[PDB]
This record gives structure tokens, C-alpha cells and sequence, in this order.
């Protein structure tokens, strides 16, 4: 079966658990505000080539210490934030993109995840253990003149970073982008609204090839006076969107929080019922069609 | 190897043995069954089909790109199966 998506040079699994590539931290910034809820951090390794990752995938953390049995702890994944050329457009480099796991429960009891934490807690010169590149899930369009829907939710957005930088940031030779470019991202606070002024210099210099929208749960609400979840900004597009659906190449991609898909089918239902149309067979035929794809956590 | 292959003429259907080193209009051929062609050196279209089912190597044309390919066309004078395969033949003016 050939795929719509670029499947050509793609590796995976180059590294497992049991040999991982042993590489250094070079960054490590809070990108959330400090009234933002969970605290979210920005980090770049250093990989000396060694992973020539593609647009779309994600790695695994092998968190330092051990669990109760000796054992390491288990390899956690986290989408890749830079582009192939990393953010140093080197190609000797990769980003992550983590919320620190942070909650109380019914004891009163502060848990704290184990891989989230470790990693925003990672210093200048630190070693990680990496295991990658994995998933083919979330891979570029082979089409450079597609219309790209993108779908986030909080460190949902990394594989979109992703995305963005080589088509906007960068220029190549083999790869030219001459869609659209749309993007729904949702978060709770204008604190915790990641990298902005990032796709600000995007649609400042893509104004017609790029669109963005945001949907901050806890700062607007719709006319309907309910609060802007994902789903409730893009119903004020269910028009274009719906249209857009039934083209050829318009691809949608949905990563982030497991649970904002209900929202969104939930939208989506009232729209396919309205040609006639039953939704989820309309979802499975885009699927098979690589036109729908999904990555939530 | 030899698979079954099974053709959906526009004047209906007809199967058939085909050995995975003989193309497949040849044998049509010489099984008396009239197939449109004109190359015989698979970059051209007359004798254009297309997939229903099943698999055929088809390396050696250059008529098609890969959208084509993808779609399931195919070259029938330049096409050996590699499976028990359906096809449509006559289908030039489809893909015209
Ligand atoms: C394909 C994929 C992509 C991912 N991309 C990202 C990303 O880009 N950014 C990112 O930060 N994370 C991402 N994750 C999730 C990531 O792998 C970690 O699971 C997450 O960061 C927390 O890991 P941790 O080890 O810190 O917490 P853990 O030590 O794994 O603790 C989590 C445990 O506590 C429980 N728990 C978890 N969350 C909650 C909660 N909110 N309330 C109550 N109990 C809870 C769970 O049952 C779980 O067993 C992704 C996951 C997948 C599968
Ligand atoms: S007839 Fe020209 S390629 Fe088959």
C-alpha cells in the first residue's frame, strides 16, 4: 500500500530500552507564565546526528533511578518539537516539549510524574537516555500543497512545531509548501498558550498560507456564552471545515490530551447528519484515506 | 508460480492460469481472449485496467506515475501477477 504521507527515509526503533543512545542537555526554559497551572518546558539534546528523525515522530525517556525492584523506570514518549534540522537547523539536535505532572489527590497528597519531572528538572550537561525514533502515525503529507489541519491540546502541539518550522522556517530544495496551514490550539490560560510569537513571525510572514486560532478555555467564552474549549472555536468555522472535508487533500492531524476527540466528534456528528452523512463512517474512510490521524496521551 | 486471474471484460467475466513470468495479455492472448493494446512495451495506455484485487509487478513500465499506481492501474502488457488477481480491462477511456 503507498501512503499519502512521506514515508521515504523514515526509520524507527534505532535505539530500545535495552541500548539507549546516551545524549547531553543543552536547554531547558519554562515556556508557561508563572500564574500558568502546570509549568511546561522547552528542551533541546544533543544527538550528534545519530537520529535522523522525521517530522512527526516522538521518543522515549528512560527517567534516571530505578523503580521498587531495581528495575529502570519505563520509557516514557514525548512527540519531537523541532524540525528534522532540529532548532539549530543542524540536524545534530532534537526538542522536546514537557508539562511537568504535577497533581494533589483525595489524601491531599502532591504526586508528581516521574519522567515529566525529571526531565524540567534537566540542567545544562545532563545526560538522557534515548530510545527512537518511533511512530509513523503522525508523518507529513507527501502533498506540499495540502491543506493541513492540525488539532491541539496543550504539549499536543510539539509534532506541529514540528510541522511549521520546516514548512515556514525553512527552505528546501526537495520541499516547497503552497497550501494551507490551519491551526486550532487550546489551552487553559493566556499563561499556558505555548511558543505564540513563534507562529506570530509564521503568519507574519505567511499570511495566506497560515491561519491560526487559539481557544483559551479559562478567557473567552462564544457567543453562546460557554467556554472556548477546542471544539467551540472550531464550530465557529464548522463551514470552511465541513467543506474542506470533502477534499482531496486536506489532511487532518489531532494531537494532545486524550478526551478532546469526544468534543470534537460531538461537533462533527451535527455537521455529517446534516448531507445525510453518519459520521464515523465518514471518520473511517478519511482514516483510510491517511486524511484523519491521531495521537492523544 | 502460476495464480488465478479473472477479467472483467466489457462483455463480461473470463478467469484464467498465468505463470508469474509471462505477462498477462500475452497469455490472454494465446487463451483467445481480445484485449486492447498497442506498445507492447508498457508506456502507452490501450491496454489499461485496473486492480480490483490482489497483487502484479508491474516494474518495467514507465507509462504511469505513482498516483496511477496507487490508484491501482494498471499496464496489462507489462504487467506479471504475483498473486491471484482481479481486473477490469478497457479502461483506457477511464483513465483518459
Ligand atoms: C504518543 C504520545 C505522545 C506524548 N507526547 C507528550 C508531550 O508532547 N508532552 C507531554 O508532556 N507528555 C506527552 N505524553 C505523555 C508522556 O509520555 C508522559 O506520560 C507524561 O508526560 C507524564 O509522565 P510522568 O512519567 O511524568 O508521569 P508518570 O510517572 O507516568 O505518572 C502517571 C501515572 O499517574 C496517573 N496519572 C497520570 N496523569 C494523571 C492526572 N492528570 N490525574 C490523576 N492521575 C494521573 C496515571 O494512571 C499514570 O499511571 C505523550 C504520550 C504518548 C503516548
Ligand atoms: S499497450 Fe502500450 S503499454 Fe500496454
Amino acid at each position: 500500500k503507498c501512503s499519502k504521507k512521506q514515508e521515504e527515509g523514515v526509520v524507527t526503533n534505532l535505539y530500545k530500552p535495552k541500548e539507549p543512545y546516551v545524549g547531553r542537555c543543552l536547554l531547558n526554559t519554562k515556556i508557561t507564565g508563572d500564574d500558568a497551572p502546570g509549568e511546561t518546558w522547552h528542551m533541546v539534546f544533543s544527538t550528534e546526528g545519530k537520529i535522523p528523525y522525521r517530522e512527526g515522530q516522538s521518543i522515549g525517556v528512560i527517567a534516571d533511578g530505578v523503580d521498587k525492584n531495581g528495575k529502570p523506570h519505563k520509557v516514557r514518549l514525548y512527540s519531537i518539537a523541532s524540525s528534522a534540522i532540529g532548532d539549530f537547523g543542524d540536524s545534530k539536535t532534537v526538542s522536546l516539549c514537557v508539562k511537568r505532572l504535577i497533581y494533589t489527590n483525595d489524601a491531599g497528597e502532591i504526586v508528581k510524574g516521574v519522567c515529566s519531572n525529571f526531565l524540567c528538572d534537566l540542567q545544562p550537561g545532563d545526560n538522557v537516555q534515548i530510545t527512537g525514533p518511533v511512530g509513523k502515525e503522525m508523518l507529513m503529507p507527501k502533498d506540499p500543497n495540502a491543506t493541513i489541519i492540525m488539532l491541539a491540546t496543550g504539549t499536543g502541539i510539539a509534532p506541529f512545531r514540528s510541522f511549521l518550522w520546516k514548512m515556514f522556517f525553512e527552505k528546501h530544495d526537495d520541499y516547497k509548501f503552497n497550501g494551507l496551514g490551519w491551526l486550532f490550539l487550546g489551552v487553559p490560560t493566556s499563561s499556558s498558550l505555548l511558543y505564540k510569537e513563534e507562529f506570530g513571525k509564521m503568519k507574519e510572514r505567511a499570511p495566506e498560507n497560515f491561519r491560526v486560532d487559539y481557544a483559551v478555555s479559562r478567557e473567552q467564552t462564544n457567543a453562546a456564552g460557554e467556554r472556548m474549549y477546542i471544539q467551540t472555536r472550531m464550530a465557529e468555522y464548522k463551514e470552511e471545515l465541513w467543506e474542506l472535508l470533502k477534499k482531496d487533500n486536506t489532511y487532518v492531524y489531532m494531537c494532545g490530551l486524550k478526551g478532546m476527540e469526544k468534543g470534537i466528534d460531538d461537533i462533527m456528528v451535527s455537521l455529517a447528519e446534516k448531507d445525510g452523512i453518519d459520521w464515523f463512517d465518514y471518520k473511517k474512510q478519511l482514516k483510510r484515506g491517511d486524511q484523519w490521524n491521531v495521537e492523544v496521551y | 508460480a502460476t495464480y488465478n486471474v479473472k477479467l472483467i471484460t466489457p462483455e463480461g467475466e473470463v478467469e484464467l492460469q498465468v505463470p508469474d513470468d509471462v505477462y498477462i495479455l500475452d497469455q490472454a492472448e494465446e487463451d483467445g481472449i481480445d484485449l486492447p493494446y498497442s506498445c507492447r512495451a508498457g508506456s502507452c495506455s490501450s491496454c489499461a485496467g485496473k486492480v480490483v484485487s490482489g497483487s502484479v509487478d508491474q516494474s518495467d513500465q514507465s507509462y504511469l506515475d505513482d498516483g496511477q499506481i496507487c490508484d491501482g492501474w494498471v499496464l496489462t502488457c507489462h504487467a506479471y501477477p504475483t498473486s491471484d488477481v482481479v481486473i477490469e480491462t478497457h479502461k483506457e477511456e477511464e483513465l483518459t
